[PDB]
C-alpha cells in the first residue's frame, strides 16, 4: 500500500550543523512574496513522503 | 506562437539574462524548474540557451 510513515526533508533556509536535530515543521517560502502561513505560489511544505 | 508540431526554435547567446524578474512573475500558472533550483539561476550558467 505505500509507507507514508517516513517523511524527509527538501527544503530549508540554511544547511544543518553537525549532529544536529530539526523537527520545526515551517512553511517555507520559496519566493520575494512571504506566505504567511500560507499555503500557496513560492510556499511548499518542507516534508515529503 | 507557432503550432506545436511546429514549435519555434530560438537560440540565445551572448547576452545578460534576468532570470530573478521572470521566475518572480505571476502570470505564469505552471513553473517546473528541474535540473537546477530557480533560485540558483543567476548564479552558475552554461554557454548557450
Amino acid at each position: 500500500g505505500g509507507n507514508y510513515n517516513y517523511l524527509y526533508r527538501l527544503f530549508r533556509k540554511s544547511n544543518l550543523k553537525p549532529f544536529e536535530r530539526d523537527i520545526s515543521t515551517e512553511i517555507y517560502q520559496a519566493g520575494s512574496t512571504p506566505c504567511n502561513g500560507v499555503k500557496g505560489f513560492n510556499c511548499y511544505f518542507p516534508l515529503q513522503s | 506562437f507557432a503550432s506545436v508540431y511546429a514549435w519555434n526554435r530560438k537560440r540565445i547567446s551572448n547576452c545578460v539574462a534576468d532570470y530573478s524578474v521572470l521566475y518572480n512573475s505571476a502570470s505564469f500558472s505552471t513553473f517546473k524548474c528541474y535540473g537546477v533550483s530557480p533560485t540558483k539561476l543567476n548564479d552558475l550558467c552554461f554557454t548557450n540557451v
